[PDB]
């Protein structure tokens, strides 16, 4: 087989509260 | 912090209806960041780990059956199987992640009902093998029965020994919706070795008449 | 597909230390970190907390402040959880899931079975269950393994070293004086049965057992 | 101080379905919890017409589906 994905961008920044773009 | 609990504790639905059982946070949960409700529910069967059915509350995983069904935002969620299919012995949690620390619900039991079957009362002997040391056990078995609640009494030639047993309930079973039960009554070889007639009556609600089935040590 | 292995269950006596495994293996282990979810009997769901599998620290919520650890050789694709100082309500079974931005869980462990307490380990002793010496034809039908004085918990009867599935009941133990009790009952068809063999598959993790003891009739 | 008991309950529909469940807690919060929800399944099948039995600890939600 080949090997997943799901890595995508964000990381692991600050768990109590998302981490996906709180715009300008 | 998120004080959680859900509700109710338990359910007894029916083949192929609709379930509504709750979650219901503490302090929010609508992260304004995100427009998502940080709820997620999980099914654990009796002994798999948990998996989760759905996220942001309301939606559903990439596996879950179509047929279940997380609705709630901000602090009012409820989840929902129609046409509940047995295999859905399950229990569901339900937990928050809007704030560290992680919660989970108590849980909210849900069991099955369905059409009522006595009982298969199948006695069986102690072994050879064992039956080399001091103490003899006689096995019973009430395999595959709807509903939980049944009996038994076992007795040492006409005779209810109440001493020694050991019952052991099952989990509500895995593709039929029943349930079966096992009795161990042990005795040393000797107390054993004295009497012949070995019974096992165990009484339901399929039948004012309990289901007997006996076996003398004196024809093996 | 994807999935987090747990080393075996464990059995300690009270006051010791332990170290349960969570090897993965389907995702770039280090690119979703690993949380450790608890479980007691019957009881409910406690969140250990969560290793950072990057940063490689650990956050671990109130009730885990101190004696438990995480950490992970971020190599060989595996978190740990170490324990000290077991107490007797330290017996719960443990866990490990992989958590993404989602918020959930997609994939976690067997988990691991751990129970604290003295007693010692003792292999436990499987009997058959043939139904008697002599008797009735139907269809259908049941055989026996009944497990009985072992400790401490886990055991595992399965039925052929797997053919037989259904049919199968396999109970839950019993605790009545540190030792444990179990047995688990079978249904094949008399037309099978006994010109085919049924051995009953027992193995109690424990003492690195693994009786299977074929029902031989009377 | 405070126990913490069950409540053994019905919930029988308007079509002659009848389901079960199970509420534990505080009596009041017990309670509360059970008519919290009772007061549920309305937004979709219909109205209740609750009666408590056995001081209190069976009730059984009847259901108009209306």
């Amino acid at each position: 087989r080949r090997p997943q994905d799901v890595k995508f961008p964000g990381g692991g920044q600050i768990v109590g509260g998302v981490y996906l773009l709180p715009r300008r | 912090d998120i004080v959680m609990s859900q509700s109710p504790s338990s359910l007894a639905v029916s083949a192929g209806e609709k379930v509504t059982m709750s979650c219901k946070s503490s302090q929010s949960l609508l992260n304004s960041r995100t427009r998502k409700n940080y709820l997620a529910w999980y099914q654990q069967k009796p002994g798999q780990s948990p998996k989760v059915l759905i996220y942001w509350a309301s939606t559903r995983e990439s596996g879950v059956p179509d047929r279940f069904t997380g609705r709630g935002s901000g602090t009012d969620f409820t989840l929902t199987i129609s046409s509940v299919q047995a295999e859905d012995q399950a229990v569901y949690y339900c937990k928050q992640a809007y704030i560290p620390p992680l919660t989970f619900g108590a849980g909210t039991k849900l069991e099955l009902k369905r059409a009522d079957a006595a009982p298969t009362v199948s006695i069986f002997p102690p072994s050879s093998e064992q039956l080399t040391s001091g103490g003899a056990s006689v096995v019973c078995f009430l395999n595959n029965f709807y509903p939980k609640d049944i009996n038994v009494k076992w007795k040492i030639d006409g005779s209810e020994r109440q001493n020694g047993v050991l019952n052991s309930w099952t989990d509500q079973d895995s593709k039929d919706s029943t349930y079966s039960m096992s009795s161990t009554l042990t005795l040393t070889k000797d107390e054993y070795e004295r009497h012949n007639s070995y019974t096992c009556e165990a009484t339901h609600k399929t039948s004012t008449s309990p289901i007997v089935k006996s076996f003398n040590r004196n024809e093996c | 597909q994807i999935q987090l292995v747990q080393s075996g269950p464990e059995l300690k006596k009270p006051g010791e230390t332990v170290k349960i495994s969570c090897k993965a293996s389907g995702y770039t282990f280090t690119d979703f970190s690993m949380h450790w979810v608890n479980q007691a009997p019957g009881k409910g769901l406690n969140w250990m907390g969560w290793v950072n599998t990057e940063t490689g620290e650990p956050t671990y919520a109130d009730d885990f402040k101190g004696r438990f650890a995480f950490s992970l050789e971020t190599s060989a694709s595996t978190a740990y959880l170490q324990i000290n100082s077991l107490k007797n309500e330290d017996t719960a079974t443990y866990f490990c899931a992989r958590f993404l931005l989602r918020q959930y869980f997609d994939v976690w462990g067997a988990g691991t079975t751990v129970t604290v307490s003295s007693a010692k380990t003792t292999p436990p002793s499987v009997y058959p269950l043939a139904p008697g010496s002599a008797a009735q034809t139907n269809s259908m039908v049941t055989l026996g393994c009944l497990v009985k004085g072992y400790f401490p918990e886990p055991v595992t009867v399965t039925w052929n070293s797997g053919s037989l599935s259904s049919g199968v009941h396999t109970f839950p133990a019993v605790l009545q004086s540190d030792l444990y009790t179990l047995s688990s009952s079978v249904t094949v068809p008399s037309s099978t049965w006994p010109s085919e063999t049924v051995t009953c598959n027992v193995a109690h993790p424990a003492s690195s057992t693994k009786v299977d003891k074929k029902i031989v009739p009377r | 101080p405070k126990e913490e008991v069950t409540i053994k309950v019905n919930l029988i529909f308007a079509d002659g379905k009848i389901q079960t469940a199970e509420f534990k807690g505080t009596f009041e919060e017990a309670t509360a919890e059970a008519y919290r929800y009772a007061a549920l399944h309305a937004k979709v099948n219909g109205e209740w017409t609750a009666d408590l039995e056995d001081g209190g600890n069976h009730m059984n939600i009847k259901f108009a589906g209306k």
